[PDB]
RNA sequence: CGCGGGGUGGAGCAGCUGGUAGCUCGUCGGGCUCAUAACCCGAAGGUCGUCGGUUCAAAUCCGGCCCCCGCAACCA
RNA sequence: ACUAUG
RNA sequence: AGGACCGAACCGACUAAUGUUGAAAAAUUAGCGGAUGACUUGUGGCUGGGGGUGAAAGGCCAAUCAAACCGGGAGAUAGCU
RNA sequence: GCUCGCCGGAAGACCAAGGGUUCCUGUCCAACGUUAAUCGGGGCAGGGUGAGUCGACCCCUAAGGCGAGGCCGAAAGGCGUAGUCGAUGGGAAACAGGUUAAUAUUCCUGUACUUGGUGUUACUGCGAAGGGGGGACGGAGAAGGCUAUGUUGGCCGGGCGACGGUUGUCCCGGUUUAAGCGUGUAGGCUGGUUUUCCAGGCAAAUCCGGAAAAUCAAGGCUGAGGCGUGAUGACGAGGCACUACGGUGCUGAAGCAACAAAUGCCCUGCUUCCAGGAAAAGCCUCUAAGCAUCAGGUAACAUCAAAUCGUACCCCAAACCGACACAGGUGGUCAGGUAGAGAAUACCAAGGCGCUUGAGAGAACUCGGGUGAAGGAACUAGGCAAAAUGGUGCCGUAACUUCGGGAGAAGGCACGCUGAUAUGUAGGUGAGGUCCCUCGCGGAUGGAGCUGAAAUCAGUCGAAGAUACCAGCUGGCUGCAACUGUUUAUUAAAAACACAGCACUGUGCAAACACGAAAGUGGACGUAUACGGUGUGACGCCUGCCCGGUGCCGGAAGGUUAAU
RNA sequence: AAUUCCUUGUCGGGUAAGUUCCGACCUGCACGAAUGGCGUAAUGAUGGCCAGGCUGUCUCCACCCGAGACUCAGUGAAAU
RNA sequence: CUUUAAUGUUUGAUGUUCUAACGUUGACCCGUAAUCCGGGUUGCGGACAGUGUCUGGUGGGUAGUUUGACUGGGGCGGUC
């Protein structure tokens, strides 16, 4: 449930917190957990290579499972937890033949639930089964492209790719953006939605807050002199340019997809 | 108030020293420069 | 002052490439109506700011004078 | 295709 | 509980006076702002010159910056002194 | 040497860094020392640094570096796999006393502990480059148990006072003792044990994970402190004597209890929150290949080993960084008394200093302070500066408000010392003794002693009781920016930047975009509730008209048009 | 008006006297809606104005305490 | 000659299939103790994508430059 927090400091006062009860309190699983360790958005070459990025506070990256590719054997899932990697929460499960991995937890997916993947699999929400064996309608989540690569699509908290169409080796999916997309039939899906969909509802309320996920602050180019930025000078508040990035390229309209040899895939591009 | 020369033996050594130099091709055309001009000290290494 | 633009029936406008003054409204006269307004028909009206030149001929090309706008009048 | 006022 | 309050250390640098061949190539005295955080600090590491880094002042990059320092082209060129 | 003054959360003591002989002794005063110098961090000569346990070295890894093969690149080279380096982090072990002019957890005296090797004896399934466990981890908060430590009493040893009193409820000094070993407590965590089966842990596993029954509830892990021992010892205020008056010798009293108490320890605990909090080895355990009388493993005893390098001295500084013996800068540790909320402030202890020119004078003027008749901002660009306010408790408190605030609004009142209530209360602590017991570091009652607020009433001194140091000036209208932040190191701290929030736009994942001739890397071990760019800038009410111009988006008929 | 040239606009308030301030008017030289418009409690080493308190800020300076100045001894610069 | 037909013919380019180049930042196997690289097996793409030479468009993203003289100082005006 969101939680208005009520305002005794002038940093509280528009915070809106997402508080989940049904989360665990206490360590994450170990056997799971890696090292990983940050960037400051810089690359091989020591140079920054994404801005804004800087910061914030330690993560252990937790081992998901986006392949589902443990067959037949039913798993129950032992709690919810936290992911600090992600806005969609995890589940730990455990397999009957007790191995544990965290999955991904879909919207209405609490302890107790059993929850299997492969082809024999009932259509039922946290069941995992390649896209000829689901219903044409059906909504689904963490989809596959190529067969065996593991899921790439839907996955962010309150995402659901949603399957349009049979045709042969291919079906038909409108992502979430707005794009009908072909893919080939074999690849998995989870279905339902996915969970924590009151995520966007969040606000964050003051600065700090968003420093504590990574984040720098974001000079305006107009600030900017203009040998650091097209946005440059002035005397006063001026612009007269068409708004372009720092390396003089038109935002605001330009498109900026070539890409060729994936384009017979796309039926339809967004609205 | 503080000035610019904060001297730390490890960093000296690391950036200045012997095989430090013998690394690169453009650090050992120093040595070289230097053993040329006939250079007592020709590093910074004790 | 330096630069540029404009003064045309009563009103707002077009005509300025020398020989030909139009457009919408207003005025006047007739109709329709019990009467007025709208509507229908018919008729007029412009020294082209002002003075002087140039030409056979000037609203028109050229100069002075008067009024009216706009731009400029900066670096210390 | 008609229309307003006294 | 809190980028909450008062206030030492610690970080800073608003006002004044002194100093301006200084005690000091940016300080001192008296007051001043933050002080559980977008804080502060040690050790080590990465980013290199039309390049870096920049909560953006053309700021900072060894007391040097609208293009560092060292060497070279080089006795550049100088209708000027 | 005797007075005087200054620091004392430092101007004291001790590490790291950095320096490198500055350390100690003798000797010299040319130069160096902002003056003299017999002195010196100056000159010359001699001396001084002692380790199985402290630190490096070493074993392990982080960020990062290098990188066999490899991929990429006119060349030079670039990136990177296997690997191999890299602490600021993980990994065995020591304390007290003594002693030099100069070292000491290093030497000496006592008392310890650690890990290896070889050998003997008894017992025996050992064994990875693999499996599992562990190591192994955040912020805030609370309060219970302790100790360091301190104060008072008792005990012991001195003293009976230069000036009135001072054989007493008087004065001065001492009352110290470790690691280790033994016991296992306040507390904290956890059901325990045996058998059977099982698509998991790359193979196997008796280990971990999983599912099942059966059986007793109390077993296990952890753990400060205390007590015991170490200690018949060591230290110990002094006394008895020899002295080149520096010190050398011999002996040695008491050595208890109560109270208060950390920011230190239990505590890597517990409670809670969202921003969800290293790695690898040592360590414990499991087996595979392999080897079974062997080898190896487990315990006991002996015996040998623990190399090498650092060790002086300075360290908030005259030894480091600032050209100086420079009012600056420099990470960590320790934390006595009285007052006090306090690591603030005042005065002091331990300890350390009087800042390497002095001596007179007591003009103008300048610097830094004190006071001021009457007036009180008339000063001035401007109350700049100065003055003033200032504490605790209690009463009381407006518009406006996002209901939190505004607010310590404003503005009042009380405050010293003595006594009584009560020869010291409420409260805290808690001995002796009785009672009990799965008999001890146990429980019950019990209240001696110790400590000790706050209030009321009665008295009493002063001009003044928050008496010093310390310690808000307040109120009213209005511009800008919501707010905490950030900024021109060295004339600008702001209304500038940032911000939470809003909107537009790009991006379907080998994403857009960025760095790279490329390989490749970031974006992201993310996937449209996500990521990049641009503008606006909390919140509230809102956000009108124009697509001619310039961009961007879409459209394809026709025109025009390149190489070919 | 951080925007208004003319401009010390005009009117009201505050002062004995107000080119500043506050409230209005609209004749907006040349405001205006995310290069955002109008409002806003709290916050501010932020700009402007007023009031109480306090004062050597001033009328208008006086005296005192220290450090230099001055004299003596020793050392001994600099710009030009 | 005009118009048009099937005889044959050389190139065209517009689809649709295919697989054998090429791609694969799909899965598995080996070198190997290795998320690199290479090799193999198998899928999915597939003459598209992508790289070279030539070529049109865009291109202050970057670079090199230019931006006159007279003038009762320069600029504006005027002139050459």
């Amino acid at each position: 449930a969101v939680v208005k927090c009520k305002p005794t400091s002038p940093g509280r006062r528009h915070v809106v917190k997402v508080v989940n009860p049904e989360l665990h309190k206490g360590k994450p699983f170990a056997p799971l957990l890696e090292k990983n360790s940050k960037s400051g958005g810089r690359n091989n070459n020591g140079r920054i290579t994404t801005r804004h990025i800087g910061g914030g506070h330690k993560q252990a990256y937790r081992i998901v499972d986006f392949k589902r590719n443990k067959d037949g054997i039913p798993a129950v899932v032992e709690r919810l937890e936290y992911d600090p990697n992600r806005s969609a929460n995890i589940a730990l499960v455990l397999y009957k033949d007790g191995e544990r991995r965290y999955i991904l937890a879909p919207k209405g997916l609490k302890a107790g639930d059993q929850i299997q993947s492969g082809v024999d699999a009932a259509i039922k929400p946290g069941n995992t089964l390649p896209m000829r064996n689901i219903p044409v309608g059906s909504t689904v989540h963490n989809v596959e492209m190529k067969p065996g690569k593991g899921g790439q699509l839907a996955r962010s908290a309150g995402t659901y790719v949603q399957i349009v169409a049979r045709d042969g080796a291919y079906v038909t999916l409108r992502l979430r953006s707005g794009e009908m997309r072909k893919v080939e039939a074999d690849c998995r899906a989870t279905l339902g939605e996915v969970g924590n969909a009151e995520h966007m509802l969040r606000v964050l309320g003051k600065a700090g807050a968003a420093r504590w996920r990574g984040v720098r602050p974001t000079v305006r180019g107009t600030a900017m002199n203009p040998v650091d930025h097209p946005h440059g000078g002035g005397e006063g508040r001026n612009f007269g340019k068409h708004p372009v990035t720092p390396w003089g390229v038109q935002t605001k309209g330009k498109k900026t997809r070539s890409n060729k040899r994936t384009d017979k895939f796309i039926v339809r591009r967004r609205s | 108030m503080k000035r610019t020369f904060q001297p730390s033996v490890l960093k000296r050594n690391r950036s200045h020293g012997f095989r430090a130099r013998m690394a690169t091709k453009n650090g050992r055309q120093v040595l070289a420069r230097r053993r040329a001009k006939g250079r007592a000290r020709l590093t910074v290494s004790k």
